[PDB]
RNA sequence: UCCCCCGUGCCCAUAGCGGCGUGGAACCACCCGUUCCCAUUCCGAACACGGAAGUGAAACGCGCCAGCGCCGAUGGUACUGGGCGGGCGACCGCCUGGGAGAGUAGGUCGGUGCGGGGGA
RNA sequence: CGAUCAACGGAUAAAAGUUACCCCGGGGAUAACAGGCUGAUCUCCCCCGAGCGUCCACAGCGGCGGGGAGGUUUGGCACCUCGAUGUCGGCUCGUCGCAUCCUGGGGCUGAAGAAGGUCCCAAGGGUUGGGCUGUUCGCCCAUUAAAGCGGCACGCGAGCUG
RNA sequence: CGCCUCCUAAAAGGUAACGGAGGCGCCCAAAGGUCCCCUCAGGCGGGACGGAAAUCCGCCGGAGAGCGCAAGGGUAGAAGG
RNA sequence: CUGACUGGGGCCUGUAGAGCACUGAUAGGGCUAGGGGGCCCACCAGCCUACCAAACCCUGUCAAACUCCGAAGGGUCCCAGGUGGAGCCUGGGAGUGAGGGCGCGAGCGAUAACGUCCGCGUCCGAGCGCGGGAACAACCGAGACCGCCAGCUAAGGCCCCCAAGUCUGGGCUAAGUGGUAAAGGAUGUGGCGCCGCGAAGACAGCCAGGAGGUGGCUUAGAAGCAGCCAUCCUUUAAAGAGUGCGUAAUAGCUCACUGGUCGAGUGGCGCCGCGCCGAAAAUGAUCGGGGCUUAAGCCCAGCGCCGAAGCUGCGGGUCUGGG
């Protein structure tokens, strides 16, 4: 729903010594602050891969302050695969650009027919209140047979939430299935 | 996206300041003619003359050579002698002309 | 201000500005020191080859 | 097996001949390009195969015009 | 197999191996993802092995997403020649994986039917690969 | 011709040449077993290109006697 | 030295596209004519000349709007001059100095010089 | 003005071959043999388990791909040797390796028994005579417990053969 | 086998291999000088023969056309017509 | 005094990296020409798509001959430091115009070669003089004027061969790993971290059950181990319409599962450490040898010492310079 996570402020520490004390890195910003910040790592981890970008994580700082953030910009070690940065967007009464889980609800007709639903966006891109923010938006795919399509103009938004993608956007697909019999023909191709 | 009148002033006017000297520019109005002699080293215009500025009257052609005469004897008296004239859009023909031989009449040197 | 320059490492296989650098600081013999004015222009020479090289602030 | 290859044309050894704030005589040869990567500008001329050179005695300076390109000029002593 | 239907040039120089991946290292479309931890140019031969690894492993079933392609022609001299007389003709193409690259991605399958096609399918390939589940670390890419 | 039924046999030529052929090897002899079908060839001096000549030969026999008997 | 307009420069899209609104006293434009100068590979569209009934519709000027375009940090990273290590290798690290691109926050519906005409 | 002096800084105005009948000066600055480095090719071993095996992935097999070992093939390179390192095969004489042909021990078997298949241990000893061909190799005859594969300058011409 | 263009070439210049790719041995009396004037390709709609593409009309359009020929650089504030 | 090198400042550049705006490549979606296959038709129109598929758009990428970007550096000029077997100028004399290894950057080759071809650097060449590396031109240390039965160090070492610690503190390893390799395999072992299951008593043993409707696209006669589409429920623990033996017919054994037991932890991830297997070649072996296991191995932290033709001390030669 609403997460809780212990930030501290930084100066002149490398970096790399902070990472190497299992201390993650990173900024929290708007157009009035801008300030270098680090969390630590592990307890950040458990926090992130529930909030992700779509719930509002309030950083308890050391001075006493409690800012709510959304994570604006993870920055990963592209050979590790591990994090190595945080951007921490702090948030205010203002509506706000952010993206919203997509649940999708039903299953496709397609599905049943040996079908597969590609979820082209988990999210979707709008335009809310903080005090406004959905926990996710459903979506109606079991009428999607093999290969038909749904769009962002094909979303019912809950109230004082927009769009901030095209309509076009296309967010979910119901395609063929991997298929052996197929296999045949593709080797004598 | 600019139009033939845009590229033909912007033509005639780069070819003028490449030789350095005193820019004698003219503006042609439906109503009016307009000169100023102008430095383009220092963005700075030297001396004016205008129908406008005269309260000039008749045809279009006579007072034309009018104005040229007069910013003559004005530039004259700030020492300026060699100039380059500047059609700009305009073919070198009726006013335009006319206020070019009036600046030459009164001893200005192009 | 002044820089004690000792030399430590033997510039024999660095390259050849290395061992230039060394000539502008008179620096000739293994375990050699001099005392430098501390400039810029001194101090680049002796950062060039802080890796062969010992040095003191002095006075 | 054997090549169609193995062509290639002498090196024209282009470019900037005379950088700024260096001190040229006039003629002196400022840049030598293919078409106008430079422009010439103030006491500056340009030969029929794009050569930059100074007309006048002095002091080179460049300048970057943007949408107008860069230009190269000599600035009396 | 997989190959660029055209070209601007039949031939292309060795190159290197240096650094992690430029991109392409975080699931983009499936559930589960095979990410390589060593640089190798992988053949289309390989690419082709593992894709249909893959997909008798799904029998009936499942998508299969490759991200990788093998744009890159491998030239090999005739053999018995000496050096010289020109480069080598082009004998197949590879695709430049280096580490941190998701080569493979799977949906539509249970995760036992993910880990066990996708590990197969790393069996077919000359370099170490790692398993994947697509994150929020993913999604916030 | 799937190899599993092959066994090339690599020795040493016969006639003309120098140390090269006293030493060096390059005289090729396939057999497919399932068609008893031998080729050997002994034209040019590496075996490799004697052993192309020595796969195509084994093949067109192969083809020319299965022919034999489709049309038989 | 303040506001509007007309010339002409400079910065070189933070200046552009689109949308909307606004302006004719003055200026500018369309406009009215084609006798005259001048003109159309045909055409007074353009160029050009003589005009002053009308209109700011077009164009232009001046505002507003961030859909696009443009600009764009701070962090962190890649890469790296110099110095060191590791791996059999493909390759991988440490130190010191330098430090992107992409992306995020944000910013932008221009700023300014000279000279004219008008207004306070 | 006369240049495909295009071998394009253009030796003459004017010019092709052959030598196993050959010669001299040089070079291991450069090839053929052997070595060496390498291991593409070669031989052998593995990984993956698609599918075969009436049923059964693994008794016996192993699609498409993957990783190695060896240094016996053919090559690559040109590192000692061109004021010489004699090159095939045979004979004689051996000696070594084991990825074992037989003999000894053992596990699985789609091992009833006998006889096999396959893998593990094991190099002590053994591993025939003959026809063809210069042959190595290979085919064939008659046997056999078996009729092993490689290294040693593809061992061995100051040991012979030629 | 000489000459040109691009890459290899390690952001000045230069830089090798029987490395990767292409061209030259001409051409134009205008395709040259200088004045003056003009702006492309392409897309959408409209339009007798008439088409994907002849010419015509309209809107959209900074250069992706053109510049005699390879390639590169350059170029409509022309070098293009 | 102008030199190499260095400081500041200006300017030139298109590489590394990165990007996808151009040139091309590109997977998967969307959207949609064109075809293709099907419908109804030829009345010429009319409908399908899970075939192929332009443009475009989205997600995601690739490039020496692609660049909207773009470093570190490099070059050059100015002022300044720099008196060096520096530099500039004019002459006399040359020799060389076969290089080679290494490091880094590329091409070629096979992301082979004691391979080859360039770039920057380096050393041998000419330092096959000296210490280390067992031995060894180019790896590490270091530029040998001569003498010394003096001292300090470098790399490397300090158990014996062999100079110096069987030195100190905490770990790791049992493989003689150390002292020769890969994919892959393993209840070898050790260390963090993070979740399950635990007295409506766990994991492991024993003990009792473990059923009933009982067949389907449905067939090569197999409701359940035949290939799929199947996953409803019920006989008041509530026991799969099923993982290992019979099966183109049935048994039976078995788990998951439930209770009954004893009474204390047990199981699962993830990062790291060190080891095991994989591991076969030819004269006799061996890490240089001997030998080494809380090391004489590996990692970390220390103090000491040995160690050269390097440095110092003392004496001497010679040249150049300054008196
Ligand atoms: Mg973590
Ligand atoms: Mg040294
Ligand atoms: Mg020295
Ligand atoms: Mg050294
Ligand atoms: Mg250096
Ligand atoms: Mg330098
Ligand atoms: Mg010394
Ligand atoms: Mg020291
Ligand atoms: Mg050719
Ligand atoms: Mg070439
Ligand atoms: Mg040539
Ligand atoms: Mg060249
Ligand atoms: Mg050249
Ligand atoms: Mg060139
Ligand atoms: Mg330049
Ligand atoms: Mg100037
Ligand atoms: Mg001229
Ligand atoms: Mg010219
Ligand atoms: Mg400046
Ligand atoms: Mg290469
Ligand atoms: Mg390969
Ligand atoms: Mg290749
Ligand atoms: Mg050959
Ligand atoms: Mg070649
Ligand atoms: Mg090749
Ligand atoms: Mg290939
Ligand atoms: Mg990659
Ligand atoms: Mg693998
Ligand atoms: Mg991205
Ligand atoms: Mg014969
Ligand atoms: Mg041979
Ligand atoms: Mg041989
Ligand atoms: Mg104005
Ligand atoms: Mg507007
Ligand atoms: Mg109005
Ligand atoms: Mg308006
Ligand atoms: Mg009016
Ligand atoms: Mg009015
Ligand atoms: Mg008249
Ligand atoms: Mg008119
Ligand atoms: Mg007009
Ligand atoms: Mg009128
Ligand atoms: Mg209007
Ligand atoms: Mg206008
Ligand atoms: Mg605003
Ligand atoms: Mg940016
Ligand atoms: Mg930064
Ligand atoms: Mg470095
Ligand atoms: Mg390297
Ligand atoms: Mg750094
Ligand atoms: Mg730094
Ligand atoms: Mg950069
Ligand atoms: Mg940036
Ligand atoms: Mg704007
Ligand atoms: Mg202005
Ligand atoms: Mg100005
Ligand atoms: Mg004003
Ligand atoms: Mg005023
Ligand atoms: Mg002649
Ligand atoms: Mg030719
Ligand atoms: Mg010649
Ligand atoms: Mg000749
Ligand atoms: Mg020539
Ligand atoms: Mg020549
Ligand atoms: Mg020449
Ligand atoms: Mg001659
Ligand atoms: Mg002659
Ligand atoms: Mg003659
Ligand atoms: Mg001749
Ligand atoms: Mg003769
Ligand atoms: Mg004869
Ligand atoms: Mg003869
Ligand atoms: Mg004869
Ligand atoms: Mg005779
Ligand atoms: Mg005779
Ligand atoms: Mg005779
Ligand atoms: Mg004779
Ligand atoms: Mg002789
Ligand atoms: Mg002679
Ligand atoms: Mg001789
Ligand atoms: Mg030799
Ligand atoms: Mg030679
Ligand atoms: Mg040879
Ligand atoms: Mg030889
Ligand atoms: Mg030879
Ligand atoms: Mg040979
Ligand atoms: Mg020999
Ligand atoms: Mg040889
Ligand atoms: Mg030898
Ligand atoms: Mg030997
Ligand atoms: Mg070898
Ligand atoms: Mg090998
Ligand atoms: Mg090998
Ligand atoms: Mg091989
Ligand atoms: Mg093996
Ligand atoms: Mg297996
Ligand atoms: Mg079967
Ligand atoms: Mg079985
Ligand atoms: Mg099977
Ligand atoms: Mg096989
Ligand atoms: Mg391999
Ligand atoms: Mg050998
Ligand atoms: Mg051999
Ligand atoms: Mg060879
Ligand atoms: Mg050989
Ligand atoms: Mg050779
Ligand atoms: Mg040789
Ligand atoms: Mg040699
Ligand atoms: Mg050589
Ligand atoms: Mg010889
Ligand atoms: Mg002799
Ligand atoms: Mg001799
Ligand atoms: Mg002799
Ligand atoms: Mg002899
Ligand atoms: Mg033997
Ligand atoms: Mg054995
Ligand atoms: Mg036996
Ligand atoms: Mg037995
Ligand atoms: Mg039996
Ligand atoms: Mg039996
Ligand atoms: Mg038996
Ligand atoms: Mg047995
Ligand atoms: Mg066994
Ligand atoms: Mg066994
Ligand atoms: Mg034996
Ligand atoms: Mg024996
Ligand atoms: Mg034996
Ligand atoms: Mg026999
Ligand atoms: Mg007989
Ligand atoms: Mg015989
Ligand atoms: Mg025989
Ligand atoms: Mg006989
Ligand atoms: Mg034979
Ligand atoms: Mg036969
Ligand atoms: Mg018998
Ligand atoms: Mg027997
Ligand atoms: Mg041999
Ligand atoms: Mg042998
Ligand atoms: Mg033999
Ligand atoms: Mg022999
Ligand atoms: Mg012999
Ligand atoms: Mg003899
Ligand atoms: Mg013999
Ligand atoms: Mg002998
Ligand atoms: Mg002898
Ligand atoms: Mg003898
Ligand atoms: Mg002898
Ligand atoms: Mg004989
Ligand atoms: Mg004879
Ligand atoms: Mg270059
Ligand atoms: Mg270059
Ligand atoms: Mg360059
Ligand atoms: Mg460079
Ligand atoms: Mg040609
Ligand atoms: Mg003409
Ligand atoms: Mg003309
Ligand atoms: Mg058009
Ligand atoms: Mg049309
Ligand atoms: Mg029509
Ligand atoms: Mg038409
Ligand atoms: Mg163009
Ligand atoms: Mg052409
Ligand atoms: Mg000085
Ligand atoms: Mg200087
Ligand atoms: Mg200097
Ligand atoms: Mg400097
Ligand atoms: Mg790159
Ligand atoms: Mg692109
Ligand atoms: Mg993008
Ligand atoms: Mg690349
Ligand atoms: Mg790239
Ligand atoms: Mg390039
Ligand atoms: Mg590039
Ligand atoms: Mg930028
Ligand atoms: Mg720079
Ligand atoms: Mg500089
Ligand atoms: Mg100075
Ligand atoms: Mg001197
Ligand atoms: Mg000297
Ligand atoms: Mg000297
Ligand atoms: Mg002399
Ligand atoms: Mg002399
Ligand atoms: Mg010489
Ligand atoms: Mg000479
Ligand atoms: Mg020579
Ligand atoms: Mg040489
Ligand atoms: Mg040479
Ligand atoms: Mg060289
Ligand atoms: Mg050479
Ligand atoms: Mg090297
Ligand atoms: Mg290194
Ligand atoms: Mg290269
Ligand atoms: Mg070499
Ligand atoms: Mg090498
Ligand atoms: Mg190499
Ligand atoms: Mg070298
Ligand atoms: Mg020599
Ligand atoms: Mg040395
Ligand atoms: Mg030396
Ligand atoms: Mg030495
Ligand atoms: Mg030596
Ligand atoms: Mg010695
Ligand atoms: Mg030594
Ligand atoms: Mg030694
Ligand atoms: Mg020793
Ligand atoms: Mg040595
Ligand atoms: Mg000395
Ligand atoms: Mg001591
Ligand atoms: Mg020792
Ligand atoms: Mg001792
Ligand atoms: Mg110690
Ligand atoms: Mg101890
Ligand atoms: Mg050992
Ligand atoms: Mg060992
Ligand atoms: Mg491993
Ligand atoms: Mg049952
Ligand atoms: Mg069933
Ligand atoms: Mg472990
Ligand atoms: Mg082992
Ligand atoms: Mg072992
Ligand atoms: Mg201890
Ligand atoms: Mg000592
Ligand atoms: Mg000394
Ligand atoms: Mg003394
Ligand atoms: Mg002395
Ligand atoms: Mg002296």
């Amino acid at each position: 729903m609403e997460y809780r996570l212990k930030a501290y402020y930084r100066e002149g520490e490398k970096p790399s010594a902070l990472r190497r004390a299992g201390k993650l890195p990173g900024v929290m910003y708007n157009r009035h602050l801008n300030r270098k910040v680090y969390v630590d790592l592990v307890e950040f981890d458990k926090v992130f891969r529930q909030a992700s970008i779509h719930h509002v994580i309030v950083l308890e700082l050391p001075d006493g302050q409690s800012l709510p953030t959304l994570v604006r910009q993870v920055n990963l070690d592209k050979r590790r695969r591990r994090p190595e940065h945080v951007d921490f967007f702090v948030l205010s009464d203002e509506p706000v650009e952010m993206y919203v889980p997509l649940r999708f609800v039903g299953t496709p007709a397609g599905v049943r027919a040996g079908g597969v639903l590609q979820e082209i966006h988990r999210d979707i891109l709008v335009k809310v209140s903080p005090r406004n923010i959905p926990e996710f938006i459903e979506v109606d795919v079991s009428g999607l047979e093999i290969g038909d399509s749904l769009h962002a103009s094909d979303l019912k938004l809950p109230p004082g939430v927009e769009l901030a993608v095209s309509p076009e956007e296309t967010i979910a697909a119901v395609v063929p299935p991997e298929d052996v019999e197929k296999l045949a023909e593709e080797a004598a191709a | 996206r600019l139009t033939a009148y845009e590229r033909r002033k912007f033509r005639v006017r780069n070819r003028i300041k490449r030789t350095g000297r005193l820019r004698l520019s003219v503006f042609r109005s439906l109503k009016h003619i307009y000169a100023q002699i102008i430095d383009d080293e220092k963005g700075v215009t030297l001396v004016s003359a205008s129908s406008l500025a005269l309260k000039l009257k008749g045809n279009k052609t006579e007072v034309a050579r009018q104005v040229g005469r007069a910013l003559a004897e004005k530039a004259l008296a700030l020492g300026i002698k060699q100039v380059a004239f500047d059609r700009g859009p305009y073919k070198y023909h009726g006013r335009v002309k006319a206020l070019a031989e009036g600046a030459r009449e009164g001893g200005l040197e192009f | 201000p002044r820089l004690k320059v000792k030399l430590v490492k033997s510039p024999i296989g660095y390259p050849k500005d290395q061992k230039a650098a060394l000539k502008a600081l008179g620096l000739r013999r293994l375990q050699q020191e001099r005392v430098l004015e501390d400039t810029p222009a001194i101090r680049g020479n002796v950062e060039k080859v802080a890796h062969l090289v010992r040095v003191e602030v002095v006075e | 097996g054997s090549t169609r290859n193995g062509r290639d044309s002498q090196a024209k050894r282009l470019g900037v001949k005379r950088y700024e704030g260096q001190v040229v005589r006039a003629g002196n040869i400022l840049v030598r390009q293919r078409g106008t990567r430079f422009k010439p500008g103030k006491n500056v001329g340009m030969g029929r195969d794009f050569t930059l050179f100074a007309l006048v005695d002095g002091v080179v300076e460049f300048q970057d015009r943007g949408r107008l390109g860069r230009y190269v000029h000599v600035r009396p002593l | 197999m997989l190959m660029p239907r055209r070209m601007k040039y039949r031939k292309q120089q060795r190159g290197r191996l240096k650094g992690a991946t430029k991109g392409g290292d975080y699931v983009a479309f499936g559930d589960y993802g095979l990410v390589a931890l060593e640089p190798a140019w992988i053949t289309a031969q390989q690419i082709e092995a593992a894709r249909v690894a893959m997909v008798r492993h799904f029998r009936r079933g499942g998508k299969i997403f490759i991200r990788i392609f093998p744009d890159k022609p491998y030239t090999k001299k005739p053999l018995e020649v000496r050096m010289g007389k020109g480069k080598g003709n082009v004998e197949g193409y590879v695709a430049v994986v280096k580490p941190g690259r998701v080569m493979f991605e799977v949906a539509g399958v249970t995760e036992e039917q993910a880990m066990e096609a996708l590990r197969i399918a790393g069996h077919k390939l000359p370099i170490k690969t790692k398993i994947v589940r697509r994150d929020a670390y993913d999604e916030a890419q | 011709i799937n190899p599993a039924d092959l066994r090339i046999d690599t020795f040493r030529s016969s006639g003309a040449g120098g140390q090269h052929v006293n030493t060096t090897d390059s005289a090729i002899r396939i057999t497919h077993l399932p068609t008893g079908i031998v080729v050997e060839c002994q034209d040019e001096r590496s075996q490799h290109k004697n052993k192309a000549k020595a796969l195509s030969v084994l093949g067109a026999r192969i083809h020319a006697a299965e022919m034999a008997k489709r049309q038989q």
